[PDB]
This record gives structure tokens, sequence and C-alpha cells, in this order.
């Protein structure tokens, strides 16, 4: 077939990024490393840092929507009781 | 030292040991679960009731 | 010789401190319904008072005390 | 179904092969229904003719009447056949019919 | 060259699951799309093995599903794995889509990939509805009644498309026989949308949680992301097995074990749990015609999101205000499901009218306004004048 | 709705088949069929059991 429209990604040898000069990388084999020394000092010390950074953006919305749900229940509980029969008659019509 | 050149090196060693070892795992694994299940619920089963009213 | 087990527990917990109060709140309320439609205006009135809620309050408590105990007495 | 209603004052008794799975509560509801008939309804409720009070039934008025009284069967193995005992067995038998 | 690169058929497998270049920093949220491919394989296989014992006639349908549960060897495993498998299929899709909302995967150059996804979501709601009716329980009969009668409000063609869907004058035997035949078909249309979906991903690749280019650091798929996908596959099967073998009727309704009876109505007619947010948007509008338009608009409003995001940064990683309002939208979607499982009663009518405004206002008023604010907040915090 | 229209909540008894490792008590099933044949079967069917 023919070539198609060009993209923002290529393949191995020509990936389309900028040219690199002056960066050096080092590594070691897995067979030469001690087994999984990365589970602990990571499930307590690091996992707590990750929790403390982001828990405020979830729990303030959750607190708003859960408080709104309970006040709706308790009011519906009350309207269909014997004490809340007179208020049920008004807010319907 | 020799625990690789005959036990792991090949993988006609290790497809054959895996597939062959999977069959004896099932028959041994099933007998052990079925014995623990029936002993944990002994007295409730039918064979225990049938043995109490002959 | 052996009477039913659930009435023995239902009667025992009606002497509970919580069980003594929930009885009389249902009774005093039964005496109120004796009159309110006995008066004229029998079936043309808009509504009239039952005592279903006071009966549910006693029954619900009596059921949370006898449920975890009963099946140890049955065979 | 025409003959079933003719013998029960218009109400139809359902099939019980799936009653444990087709009700909210399961085995706890079937048992409490049978042991839950009071001997006099609460003050105020006016029952239609041919119905009985059971507070576990939605509405509080059910066409079935009480059918379990003490020592109406004699068991082979010799267990005392009280009201609570017979109820525990039918609800265990009927769950096996569903599962 | 290697044989896997020169052969016509293996070259496609190599280019997609072996040598495909991937960003090194993608996290476990990028594993949900492989699970959705396993879900579709589970459903198509289990359903074909049940279809050998099923009967679609309205007098035989309910009793044929019980014949599968009692008489067929390993038949209760087939069904419960099928009924609970669909609830797991929808839960992984809500997480897949919410991921794209967060990291900006809908933006250019991946707009066409996001639009083919919205088509898959429509075809999967349709498939699940048609199969719930093949049971012909009490919820199966009255759910098809109230949904097919919504197309009666379309002006001048409403009463003719309903009699054409039903094949008569009510939900009846032509209705159940045609719902089963369409239900086998549509899963194979979904499988072709998935092929088109992957083709649109191969030309630009995946994004990453930082929202910048990934062409500077790439690793291949084989033995890094094949074995990272294997971690979540065995967790999926473990949690599914716990539901199929220990709690197989917790995510369903009891009234569907009663056979369908058109003379007796149930006290509460509700769908499955995953159509409840959309069932509550319908009841919020007090006019019949406008409620049907609004229910469908709630699915097609996802298509205007590439145009209302006015940010020069991709994703919500470095955005304070867009993080807070992403989670307002999530918990508003859960409250819509709760409202849809309640009675039409005070105050559950006003609660569902305010919460359906917050659903449409997020896409159209909130995103373009705070995205403009965040652009200008980055500028003045750095530039000295 | 009103509590009388929804019905009373059935309590939680301790059934011997509750739990992930427990079976039915098969002496109660046999004992329970006797209660079906002599009380219930006058007015109830069991059409799906062979
Ligand atoms: C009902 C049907 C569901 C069945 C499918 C279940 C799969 C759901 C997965 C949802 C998800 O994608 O959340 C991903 C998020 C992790 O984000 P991350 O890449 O930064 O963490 C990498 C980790 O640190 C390295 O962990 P590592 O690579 O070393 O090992 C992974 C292993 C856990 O290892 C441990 O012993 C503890 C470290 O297994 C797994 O973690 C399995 C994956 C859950 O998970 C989190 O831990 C935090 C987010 C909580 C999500 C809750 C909301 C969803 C409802
Ligand atoms: C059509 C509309 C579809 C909408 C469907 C909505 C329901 C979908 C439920 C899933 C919502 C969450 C999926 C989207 C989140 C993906 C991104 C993410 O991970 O969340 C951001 C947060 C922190 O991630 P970071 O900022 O650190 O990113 C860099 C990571 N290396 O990571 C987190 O902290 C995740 C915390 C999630 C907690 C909220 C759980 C939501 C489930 C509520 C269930 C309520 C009971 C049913
Ligand atoms: C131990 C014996 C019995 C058991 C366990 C039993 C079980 C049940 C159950 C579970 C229901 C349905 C309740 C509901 O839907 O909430 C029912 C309904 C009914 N049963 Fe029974 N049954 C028994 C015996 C009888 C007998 C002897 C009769 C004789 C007339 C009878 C007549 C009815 C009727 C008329 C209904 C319909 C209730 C209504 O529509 O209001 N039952 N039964
Ligand atoms: C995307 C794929 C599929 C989805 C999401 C899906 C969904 C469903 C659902 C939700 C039900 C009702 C479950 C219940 O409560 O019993 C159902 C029933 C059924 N489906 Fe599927 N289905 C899919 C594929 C298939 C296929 C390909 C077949 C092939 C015949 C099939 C055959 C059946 C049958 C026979 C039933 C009725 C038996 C039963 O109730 O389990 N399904 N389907
Ligand atoms: C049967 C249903 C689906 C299947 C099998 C599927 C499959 C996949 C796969 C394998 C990926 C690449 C890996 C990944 O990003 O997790 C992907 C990415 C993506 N999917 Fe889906 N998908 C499905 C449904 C959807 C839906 C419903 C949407 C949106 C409405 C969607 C939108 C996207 C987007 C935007 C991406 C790219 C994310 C990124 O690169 O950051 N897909 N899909
Ligand atoms: C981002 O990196 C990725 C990536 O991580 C992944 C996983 C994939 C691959 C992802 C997928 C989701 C795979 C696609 C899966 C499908 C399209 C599912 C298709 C499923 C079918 C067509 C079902 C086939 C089932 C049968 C034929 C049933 C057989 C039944 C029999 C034999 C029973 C016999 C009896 C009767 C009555 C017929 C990528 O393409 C990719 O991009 C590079
Ligand atoms: C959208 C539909 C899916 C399209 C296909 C994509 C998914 C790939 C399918 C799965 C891959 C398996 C392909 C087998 C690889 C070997 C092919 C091969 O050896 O090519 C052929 C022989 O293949 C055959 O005999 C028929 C193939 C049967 C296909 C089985 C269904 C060898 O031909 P070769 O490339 O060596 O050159 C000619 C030398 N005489
Ligand atoms: C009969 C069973 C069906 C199986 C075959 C599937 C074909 C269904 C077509 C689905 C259309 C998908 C459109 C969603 C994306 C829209 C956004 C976009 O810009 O993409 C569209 C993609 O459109 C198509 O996919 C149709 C091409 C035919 C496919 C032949 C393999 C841009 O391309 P296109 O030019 O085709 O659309 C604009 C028309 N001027």
């Amino acid at each position: 077939g023919p070539p198609s429209g060009k993209t923002y990604m290529g393949w191995w040898g020509h990936m389309g990024g900028p040219k690199q000069k002056g960066i050096t990388s080092y590594a070691v084999s897995p067979y030469a490393q001690k087994p999984l020394q990365g589970i602990f000092h990571n499930a307590v010390f690091n996992s707590f840092r990750r929790f403390k950074s982001q828990f405020l953006y979830v729990l303030i919305p959750a607190g708003i929507y859960w408080y709104w749900w309970k006040n709706g229940n308790e009011y519906n509980e009350f309207l269909y009781s014997k004490a809340g029969r007179e208020e049920l008659e008004r807010v319907n019509v | 030292s020799s625990l690789y050149k005959t036990f792991f090196k090949r993988n006609a060693v290790f497809v054959g040991t895996i597939f062959a070892g999977a069959f004896v795992f099932q028959t041994v694994f099933d007998t052990a679960i079925t014995s623990w299940y029936e002993n944990h619920n002994k007295g409730k089963l039918w064979k225990d009731v049938k043995a109490r009213i002959a | 010789e052996v009477t039913d087990q659930l009435e023995d527990l239902r009667e025992h917990f009606k002497n509970t401190e919580e069980g003594k109060a929930l009885v009389h709140h249902y009774e005093e309320c039964a005496e109120r319904v004796k009159i309110q439609q006995q008066q004229p205006g029998y079936a043309d009135l808009e509504h009239k008072e039952d005592c279903v809620e006071e009966f549910f309050h006693l029954q619900h408590y009596l059921d949370t005390a006898t449920a975890p105990r009963l099946f140890d007495k049955l065979k | 179904e025409q003959a079933a209603r003719a013998a029960n004052q218009g109400a139809l008794p359902p099939d019980l092969s799936l009653i444990v799975k087709a009700r909210h509560g399961g085995c706890d509801y079937i048992f409490s229904l049978l042991t839950g008939y009071p001997d006099e309804p609460p003050a105020g409720v006016a029952l239609p003719p041919g119905s009985n009070y059971n507070p576990y039934f939605p509405g509080g008025s059910i066409a079935m009447a009480r059918v379990l009284f003490d020592d109406m069967v004699e068991y082979e193995d010799g267990t005392p056949a009280t009201t609570s005992q017979m109820a525990k067995d039918v609800t265990t038998f009927l769950n096996w019919c569903a599962e | 060259m290697a044989f896997r690169k020169s052969n016509v058929y293996l070259s496609l497998v190599n280019s997609y699951i072996i040598d495909s270049p991937q960003p090194s920093s993608i996290n476990y949220w990028w594993n949900m799309g492989s699970l959705l491919g396993l879900c579709l394989v589970i459903q198509i296989v289990t359903g074909i093995f049940m279809a050998m014992h099923y009967s679609s006639n309205i007098e035989l349908a309910f009793s044929s599903v019980e014949h599968i549960m009692r008489d067929v060897h390993n038949g209760y495993i087939l069904r419960y794995l099928h009924a609970n498998g669909a609830s797991f299929f929808f839960m992984v899709m809500f997480m897949h889509m919410a991921k794209g909302l967060y990291y900006g995967s809908y933006r250019s150059p991946r707009v066409t990939l996001w639009n083919v996804g919205v088509i898959i979501f429509i075809l999967t709601i349709a498939t699940a509805f048609l199969g719930y009716c093949c049971v012909y329980g009490q919820m199966s009969h009255w759910g098809a009644t109230v949904i097919t009668n919504l197309f009666s409000a379309i002006p001048f063609v409403g009463n003719d498309i309903v009699s054409w869907l039903w094949g008569g004058f009510s939900v009846s035997n032509p209705t159940i026989q045609r719902f089963f035949a369409l239900h086998y078909l549509v899963p194979f249309i979904i499988a072709a949308m998935v092929i088109m979906h992957l083709m649109a991903l191969h030309i630009h690749g995946s994004s990453n949680p930082l929202g910048i280019t990934g062409n500077l650091d790439r690793i291949p798929m084989h033995s890094y992301f094949i074995f990272k996908d294997l971690v979540t596959v065995f967790l999926f099967m473990l949690i599914l097995a716990l539901f199929v073998f220990y709690s197989p009727n917790t995510l369903g309704h009891p009234d569907n074990y009663i056979p369908g009876n058109p003379l007796v109505t149930p006290a509460s007619i509700v769908p499955e749990w995953y159509l409840l947010p959309f069932y509550a948007i319908l009841r919020s509008i007090p006019d019949k015609l406008l409620g049907v338009i609004t229910m469908f608009a709630a699915i097609l409003v996802l298509l205007v999101l590439p145009f209302t995001d006015r940010s020069v940064v991709r994703g919500n990683t470095f955005k304070v205000l867009s993080k807070f309002f992403f989670f307002i939208f999530v918990f508003n979607f859960v409250l819509l499901g709760q409202i849809g499982a309640c009675h039409v009663e005070v105050p559950y009518v006003l609660m569902g009218q305010i919460a359906t405004f917050i659903y449409f206002a997020y896409f159209l008023i909130i995103v373009p306004v705070i995205s403009t604010i965040e652009n200008v907040l980055f500028y003045i915090g750095r530039v000295n004048k | 709705m009103t509590a009388a229209e929804h019905g009373l909540h059935a309590p939680a008894y301790a059934w011997s088949h509750n739990g992930p490792f427990e079976t039915f008590d098969h002496a109660s099933i046999r004992r329970g069929y006797q209660v079906y044949r002599e009380v219930c079967a006058a007015c109830h069917s069991l059409d799906r059991v062979a």
C-alpha cells in the first residue's frame, strides 16, 4: 500500500523526539540484585506520603454528598411517621 | 550447581515436567479438599443420617 | 410436655427494663383508640389513629434479643 | 388456577419451589412469617372479611391463616414437634428446593 | 529478519503485543482495557454454551433457564459467571472512561479514539438490556414495557415504531423471540468496534500520567507490560470467583425469580444497578418527550468535551481546582444511582433535579471556566511586570 | 412509604448452613418434607421438584 498521513510517533530507530547529546545511563542485572528489597519501607513510609498528598481532594466532596444524603433520608423517615402527617399534607400539593 | 543444567536448562524438561506435574497435582489436591470438607461438616451429611436410622 | 421455645423467650424479655417501657406505651395508646371513632362520624372521617407504630417498636426490640439465642435451644 | 382460587376465597397460593430466592429476606422471612401471627391485631386496624394480620407481610393483611400448632405431627426420629421446630424444617427443606 | 516480522499474520501480533513502544511511566490504571477484552471473551463463550439449551418461546423461556440451573451439568456455573460477569464488565468500563477524563486522553490527537469508544458504550447498554428480557421474569416483562413505551412520545411516528418493536400490541411472544436473536448479534458488532478502536490507538500510541511527550523514554511490551497485565487478570478472576461461588444473587433483584405475569404489576420496577443513574435523569423532567431527549443527551454530551477544555496542559495532575471538581462529578454520579432506586417521594424529587443539573453543567459551564482561570494563574505567578 | 406498607424487618437467625464452609443439615430436610406432605401440600404445589 501507500504511506498514510504522518503522526506524532514513529518506531524503534526513529521515534520523533528531540536529539539527545550528553546523557549517560547505567543499570545492573536483576539476577545480580537481592530479591524484592522494595516492598517494605514502601508500604508504610512511602504509602503514607502518597495518601497525605491527595486525600483532601476526595474526602471534602465525599463529605458534602454523604451529608446531603442523610438529611434527605431522615426527613423522609419523618414525613411518613405519625408525628409528620400534617407536614406531609402541605408539601405534596 | 547441577540444579539448573538438568532441572531447568532445557524446556522440553520443563514443559514436560509442568504438564506431567499438573495431573498428579489435581488428583492429590482434590482428595485433600474433599477430606477436609466432609470432616468439617460431619454429622450433617446424608451418610451420617443414613447410618443413624437403619 | 415441651411447649414451644419462642414464647418462653418472648415472655422472658417482656420483663426486661427496655421491655417494661415498650408495653405500656402501646397500652396507653390502645385506650386512646377505644373512643375516637366510637364517637359519631364513623366512616366519613378523613383519617383515624392506629397503634401499628407502637406495636412495631415493641416487636422490633423483642426480635433483636431472641434471634441470636433461639436456634441453640432447637434441635 | 380457577379451582385454586375457588377454594381460598379468591387468593391464589403460589408455587414454593423458588420462594426462598424470590423474596427479600430469604430463610429469615419465611420463618418469621409463620411464627409471626399475633392472636389479636393491634388497636385500630380494620381487617377486611377473610384476612388475617401478620406484620411481616407488606400491608399487614394476608389471606393465609395460621397453620402451625404444637404436636400436629409426630416425627419418626422422636424430635419434639413444636411450632418453632416445624418451621425451621420446612424453611430448610424449601431452600434445598431452590438451591 | 525474524519470522515474526516478515510473516503477514505474525507481523500484526508483533506490532501490537510484543514490540509495541510504550511509555515507561504508565501506572495500573492503564490495565483496564486488557480486562475489558477478557470480559468480552468470557461473555461470548458462556453465552454460546447456554444457547444450546435455551428456548425463546414465551411459555418456555423461564423454565428453560431453570433447566439450565438444575439439569445441565455445570450449568449453574455457566449462568452465574454470565450474570455476574456483566456487572463486572460495566464496572471496569466506568473506571476506564473516568481515567480518560482525568488524564486528558480525549484531547487532540486522540479525538477519534474517544468517539469510537462512545459508540461501544451505546452498544453495550443495548446488549445488556436485551438479554435481561430473555429471562422473562417479572422485572424482565415490566422493564420492556416502560422502556418501549417511551418511543410513543416521538411526534407523528411514535405509535408506529412501538407496534413494530413489539411485533403486535403488547410485550408478547414475537417480542421475546426477536430480542434473543438480536442479542447474539450485537456482541459481534462490538468486537468489530474494538478492532477499529485499537487501530486508532496505534498511530499515536498511549499517553502517560505526566501529560508530556513519551518519545524520549520507551520500553517494549513483552515481559514488562505482559507480566504487569497478568497481575490484574488474576485479581479479576479471584474477585469474580468470590461472587459466583459464595454470593451469586447479591447483585440482582428477587422479583425476577417470579415468572412474568402481565396482570399483576410489581410494587417497584427498577433496572439493574448500572442503568440507575440514567433512569433517574429521565424521571427528573416532568414532560415525556423532553425526558427521553435528555436521557440520550446524557450519553452524547461526552462528545463536546474536546471543545470545552480550554487548557494548554493535558490532564489534571498539576491542577488544583480541576482535581476538586472531578470528584464532585464522581460522587454526583453515585447519588443519581441511589435516587433511581428510591420511590417518587419528597425530597427525592428535588434532589434528583439538582443533581442532574450538576451532570450537564460540568461538561458545559465548569470545565471551560476554571480551565481559563488556571491558564492565567500560571502566567502571572511567573511573569514579572 | 409508611412502615406498615413495607412490612416489618425480619431478624437474623443463626442458620447452620450460613457460612462459606457449611452444608445443609440433611436430617432437617428429611424432617421438613414430612411437614410439607402433612400440612402444606393441601394448598401448595412443588411443580419443579422431581
Ligand atoms: C470489582 C471488579 C474489580 C476487579 C479489577 C480490580 C483492579 C482494580 C485496579 C484499579 C486501579 O487501577 O488502581 C490502581 C492503583 C495503583 O496505582 P499505582 O500504579 O500508582 O500503584 C503502584 C504500586 O505502588 C506498586 O505496587 P507493585 O507493582 O510493587 O505490586 C502490585 C501489587 C500490590 O503489591 C503490594 O503488595 C502493595 C504495593 O498488586 C497490585 O497493586 C494490583 C493493582 C491494584 O490502586 C491503588 O492502590 C490506589 C487507588 C485505589 C483505587 C480504589 C478505587 C477503585 C474502586
Ligand atoms: C459516564 C460517566 C462515567 C463516570 C464513572 C464514575 C465512577 C467510576 C469510579 C472510579 C473513579 C476513579 C477512576 C478515575 C481515577 C483515575 C486517576 C486516579 O488515579 O485518580 C487520581 C488519584 C491520584 O493519582 P495521581 O494524581 O497521583 O496520578 C499520578 C499517579 N502516579 O488516584 C486516587 O486517589 C484514586 C482514588 C479513588 C477514590 C474514589 C473511588 C470512587 C468509587 C466510589 C464508589 C462509591 C460506592 C459505589
Ligand atoms: C407450613 C405450611 C405453609 C407454608 C410454609 C406456606 C407458605 C406460604 C408462603 C411463603 C406464602 C407467600 C407469602 C408471601 O408471598 O409473602 C403463602 C401464601 C399463601 N398460602 Fe401458604 N403455606 C403453608 C400452608 C398453607 C395452607 C395450609 C393454606 C390453606 C388455605 C395456605 C394458603 C395460602 C394462601 C391463600 C396464600 C396467599 C397469601 C396472600 O395472597 O395474601 N397456605 N404460603
Ligand atoms: C457483551 C456480551 C454480553 C452481555 C453484556 C450479556 C448480558 C446478559 C445479561 C445481563 C443477561 C441476564 C442475566 C440474568 O440475570 O440472568 C443475559 C442473559 C442471557 N444471555 Fe447474555 N450477554 C452477552 C453475550 C451473550 C451471548 C453472545 C450470548 C449467546 C447466545 C448470550 C446468551 C444469553 C442467554 C441465553 C441468556 C439467558 C440465560 C440467562 O439468564 O443467563 N449472551 N445476558
Ligand atoms: C469493550 C470496550 C473497550 C475495550 C476492549 C477497550 C480497549 C482499550 C485498550 C486495550 C486501550 C489501551 C490500553 C489502555 O489505555 O488501557 C484503550 C485505551 C483507550 N480507550 Fe478503550 N476500550 C474499550 C472501551 C472504551 C470506552 C467506552 C472509551 C470511552 C468512552 C474508551 C476510550 C479509550 C481511550 C481514550 C483510550 C486511550 C487512553 C490513553 O492512551 O491514555 N475505550 N482501550
Ligand atoms: C496498548 O497496548 C495493547 C494492549 O495492552 C493490548 C492488551 C492489546 C490487545 C487488546 C485486546 C482487548 C484484544 C482484542 C480482543 C477481542 C477483539 C475479543 C474478540 C473475542 C471473540 C471474537 C470471541 C471468540 C469466541 C468464540 C469463537 C467462542 C468459541 C465457542 C465454541 C468453540 C463453542 C462451540 C459450541 C457452539 C454452540 C458454537 C492491544 O491491541 C494493544 O495495542 C497495542
Ligand atoms: C481482523 C481478523 C484478524 C486478522 C488476523 C490478525 C490476527 C492473527 C491471526 C493469528 C496468527 C496465527 C497465524 C499463523 C502463523 C503462521 C502462518 C504461516 O506459516 O504462513 C504460511 C503458511 O500458513 C498456512 O499454511 C495457512 C495459515 C493458517 C492460518 C491459521 C488460522 C507460510 O508462508 P511464508 O510466510 O513462510 O512464505 C511462503 C513460504 N512457502
Ligand atoms: C455492518 C456492520 C458494521 C461493521 C463495519 C463498521 C463500520 C462502522 C462505521 C463507524 C463510523 C465510526 C465513526 C466514529 C469516529 C468519528 C470521528 C472521525 O472523525 O472518524 C471518522 C471515521 O469514519 C469512519 O470510520 C467511516 C469509515 C468506514 C470504515 C470502513 C472500515 C473520520 O473518517 P470518515 O471520513 O470516514 O468520516 C467522515 C466522513 N466524511
